[PDB]
Order: structure tokens, then C-alpha cells, then sequence
């Protein structure tokens, strides 16, 4: 039916950090004669090989410099003979680095058996960044345990997210006193952070 | 006269700034109230919300009737092994408006 | 397939959100940030700022070319003395938006 | 050339508090025996006499519990005999209602020549109030005074709108010591408040 063949009907584009700065999307063609640009949106923009930088091979897609596509919601090759077009691909752009992990309180945390212990885990990222938060504590025999995970607004407008994750135990026991590790992971980087709770009577 | 100059221009503010549904732009994951590790793409929705003007403080713009709608968005979750999954969310879709006493 | 369903509205979300100039009701002493004693009718200007939604945050939905326009309205004023004085302001109309980066 | 005759273009209408919770539109008509009917925007509202309750005499123009016209932006009254109307009246809805005037410090202020003086007034009123502020201080002598005032707000949405005006003095003298008395004044009703300034070495 068509000269673009590239599983499903849409595709997706990631825009990570660069370089080269070039993103590849996948459109490729049947034949090698085919005079092809790269259809983003929305706005509407339209790009055209200006070789070498921009350009289309028929056995590796569409490159061109992401930063002129990282703007878009989604993009698609087309090519006209008399316009065929390819599947519509989603921009996603994709954010990966951590600034900093830092508990709440940062040292010294000395309670006693019934006391609330309350561990505010936060981290600090770049933009078009999401977190899991994966936490290790000596009681994983679970008693009384709580986890609320929170946005926090940077803005300020800085040019971060900013990521609360927040540990309570109700009733602290002595099997509870130990290593408090909060892991914060953002695409594939991930940064620990670690406080001492102590219990005793 | 001149006077009438300002009334057409003041009455068709009044008209134009009423209380009436309006679309706009909705955050989905703000609405929703997601997660840390959540995204949408699109970001947002087209839906009609109340907004405009009460003469009377003691009056605000509140929607009388709604309908509701079931749209459907591409969800990305981090740390990404999927897989931008279709997943559908109902918003409310203001439908009429009225000044409505605030208590 | 049912896949062009989901498509079809999906393109049509992001054309209908996208970072454009949008009809938006302006609170006038709120932006002049009159005062206390000040009291505007209409309370309200109808004027075009720039919505909608950017698909990567970094950037953000800026104007980048604005008109002025000057709306007359009557301004009240107490203790009431007078008599609605009809007063002019100059309210900004954006007539372009782009996606441009936050720093 | 018209039934209608009412100084402007334009005329004005208060809506103050009840009773008798009517309204008196003055639309004076030529005739007598006129069927008239009061249209108020926005959204468009048409109120047809009742009597009695609502009614329009041609001697004291329409009358209407201003509950029904409260909302409005303008009313103006329309007569028909195959349509003419009245001139535009602009709806004023007017508060009154101050709750407390309260300053801050409230109580036993002492200061010493050169300090700052920061007199806090707030008054709390009813809805559709707004208020003018004006103080009375010992030195009307000017030395580095300062007013501003500001819209705090109430919202909480409770039914309230709250004020603020701040007087600053940098350098406080001795012939500064004395009373302060703030007065808020909405619409008619006005209430003062007082503290003593004490100024010494
Ligand atoms: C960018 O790097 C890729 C590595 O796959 C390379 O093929 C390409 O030629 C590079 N671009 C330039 C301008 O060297
Ligand atoms: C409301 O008070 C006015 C006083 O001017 C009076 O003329 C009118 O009749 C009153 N309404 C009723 C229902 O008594
Ligand atoms: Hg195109
Ligand atoms: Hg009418």
C-alpha cells in the first residue's frame, strides 16, 4: 500500500540528553528515490534534508538535530509522489539526571519504643524528570508502615522538579532501629541516600 | 453622541465576560493528581469549565449541570520498561453557569 | 481499526490545547492593582492571552508579540462622593504564543 | 420621541442592604397606561409586575425586591406598544458593614528616639465593601512617614474581605509619642481604633 513500512500503528521517539543532539525517527522507505521531510506538530512544522545535517536515508529514517522536534507532541515522515505519510510517532523527551538525595532529619535520629519516626526523603532533578522511590529499612517484617509520595513546586520557576517521598512508623520497636536507605531513580540514574535511627528506652 | 461610543463598548464587555462555560486547558496529572513517576503525553485535554465575572462579590461562577467525558491518553511511567500504554480518564464537562450565592 | 479511533482524538487533543492565544476574562483592579477603596464596572475586560500546553517543561506558553488596547470603564470610588467616573486602561492582547524555553 | 424620560445617558442604581429589599428603577414614563417590563443583563432576565410585589408606576418608575437584579451588570425598563426602552442603568451593589478594626501592636507600645514605628490597621467588613483609611497621629508635623494599603484576602472564600494599611515611621522622635488612631471608613459607617505610642530615652 505504502512506501513508509516501519508493529503497532503509532510509534514512540525519545528525545535523550545529547549528544549527538540528532534523533533518529525510524521511517523507513521502500524505495531509495523519494524525496522525504519530517512533519512535526503541534504547530505545524515542516523539515527538509539540507545535507549534511538534516537528512533521510531509506535504510535508517529521518535525523535530524532533536532539538527542532523536542517542541512537538507528535511527528511523521511524508513523502509525495502525487502525499503518502508514515505513522504518527509521540515525542516523548526524556530527562534522566538527579541533583541531590537528602533526608529529613540528615543525622543523629535517637527515639524511643513508641515514639513516630517520620523520614522525609527529597530529590532534586532536571527537567522532564520522573522518580520512583524504592526504600530499605531493617524492619521489612511490616508493622505500622506508611509511604506517601509528593510534588513539590520547584517554582520559582528555577529550572528543577522537586520530589518528596515521606517514611512513617507509628509505634517505633527496637527490631525497627537500624539503616535507612531512600533510593531515588529517574530513568536509569538512581542516587541513595542513608541516616542511622536508633531505639532504646 | 460620543456616550454611546462607550455604552455599545461596555455593554459588550459585560456580555463577553459573563458567567458561561469555557474551554480550556486541563493538566491531566494535576486533575488526576497522579505520581512522582507518572506522565501523560498529551499533557493536557480540551474541556469546558465555568469561568467569568459576578457583579457581586458574594456571587461566584459555578457550573449548574455537567456531563462528563471519557478521553483517552497515552500514559508514560518511570523508570520506563514499558511502553506508553492507552489508558482512558473521565473529566467533567461543565455544560451550563450561574452566579450562585457563595454561602 | 480501532486504533485510528484513538489516534483521530488523540491529534485532536493536542491541536485544541497547544499554546495559542486564548479569550480570558482579566479581573482590571486586579491587574492595575487599584485599591481598597476602588471599585470597577464591569469588574471584568475581555481580552486574548496565551494558554495551553507545552510538551516538554522547559518550556513554557509566552507571547511573543502583544497589542495594547484601551477598554473604558466606570470607576467607582469610596466613601461615595461621586458618580462613576467613565475612566480608560490599557489592557495587553497577545496576538502570538510559542513554546519558548524557561532559562 | 420616547414614553421614557429620566441628566445622562447612562443613570445609576444602588442595591443597599433590606429592607425593604426593593428597588426603585426611576423609569418616569409619559403614558399611564403602558405595560411595562424591566430587562436586566447579564445573562438576560425579563420581570413582568406581579402586583403586588413588583410593579411599575408610572409617577415612581419600576419596583423590584433587588434580590432578583443583584447579579445584574445593568437594567434598563422596556415598554412596547409595536419596542421602546429606558436609558442604561448601572448596577451598584454597596456594602456597608465594617466587623473590627484591630492594630498591630495592639497593646503597650515603647520605642526609643531613632527605631521604626510599623503600625499594622486592619479592618474586616462584609461583602461589596470597599474602605478608605485615615489616620490621626501626634506629629501631623511631616518627618519620614509612610502609608500603604493593601487587599489581604479573606478567602478561606468565608464572607468576608479583609484590609490592611501600614504607617512606618524610620526615625522616631519624641514629638512622635503619642495616640494613633486609624479610622476605616465603607460607604457611611466608619470605626476608629487606637494604641499609645510611647517614645523615650
Ligand atoms: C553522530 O554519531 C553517530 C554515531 O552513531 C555517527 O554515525 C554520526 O556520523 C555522528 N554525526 C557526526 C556529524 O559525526
Ligand atoms: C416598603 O417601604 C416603603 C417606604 O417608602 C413603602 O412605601 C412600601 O409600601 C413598603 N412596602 C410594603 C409592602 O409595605
Ligand atoms: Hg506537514
Ligand atoms: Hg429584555
Amino acid at each position: 500500500r505504502s512506501p513508509f513500512i516501519a508493529s503497532d500503528q503509532h510509534g514512540v521517539v525519545y528525545i535523550t540528553e545529547n549528544k549527538n543532539k540528532t534523533v533518529v525517527i525510524p521511517c523507513l522507505g521502500s524505495i531509495s528515490n523519494l524525496n522525504v521531510s519530517l512533519c512535526a506538530r503541534y504547530p505545524e512544522k515542516r523539515f527538509v534534508p539540507d545535507g549534511n545535517r538534516i537528512s533521510w536515508d531509506s535504510k535508517k529514517g529521518f535525523t535530524i538535530p532533536s532539538y527542532m522536534i523536542s517542541y512537538a507532541g507528535m511527528v511523521f515522515c511524508e513523502a509525495k509522489i502525487n502525499s503518502y505519510q508514515s505513522i504518527m510517532y509521540i515525542v516523548v523527551v526524556v530527562g534522566y539526571r538527579i541533583y541531590d538525595v537528602v533526608l529529613s532529619p540528615s543525622h543523629g535520629i535517637e527515639l524511643s519504643v513508641g515514639e513516630k519516626l517520620v523520614l522525609n526523603c527529597t530529590a532534586r532533578t532536571e527537567l522532564n524528570v520522573g522518580i520512583d522511590f524504592n526504600w530499605e529499612y531493617p524492619s521489612s517484617k511490616h508493622q505500622h508502615k506508611k509511604l506517601v509520595n509528593r510534588d513539590l513546586k520547584t517554582q520559582s520557576g528555577s529550572e528543577m522538579k522537586k520530589f518528596l517521598s515521606t517514611l512513617t512508623i507509628d509505634g517505633v520497636t527496637r527490631s525497627d532501629q537500624g539503616l535507612y536507605t531512600c533510593a531515588a531513580s529517574s530513568g536509569l540514574m538512581t542516587k541513595k541516600n542513608s541516616t542511622f535511627v536508633r531505639v532504646h528506652e | 453622541h460620543y456616550n454611546t461610543e462607550i455604552l455599545k463598548s461596555i455593554d459588550n464587555e459585560w456580555r463577553k465576560t459573563q458567567c458561561m462555560p469555557r474551554e480550556v486547558a486541563i493538566d491531566v496529572g494535576k486533575e488526576f493528581g497522579v505520581a512522582t513517576n507518572t506522565f501523560f503525553k498529551p499533557p493536557c485535554v480540551s474541556v469546558y469549565r465555568c469561568g467569568g465575572c459576578c457583579n457581586s462579590e458574594g456571587l461566584q461562577c459555578m457550573n449548574t449541570s455537567t456531563s462528563y467525558l471519557s478521553k483517552t491518553l497515552f500514559e508514560i511511567t518511570v523508570p520506563l520498561s514499558q511502553g506508553p500504554k492507552p489508558v482512558t480518564i473521565s473529566f467533567a464537562n461543565h455544560t451550563s453557569c450561574r452566579c450562585m450565592s457563595k454561602l
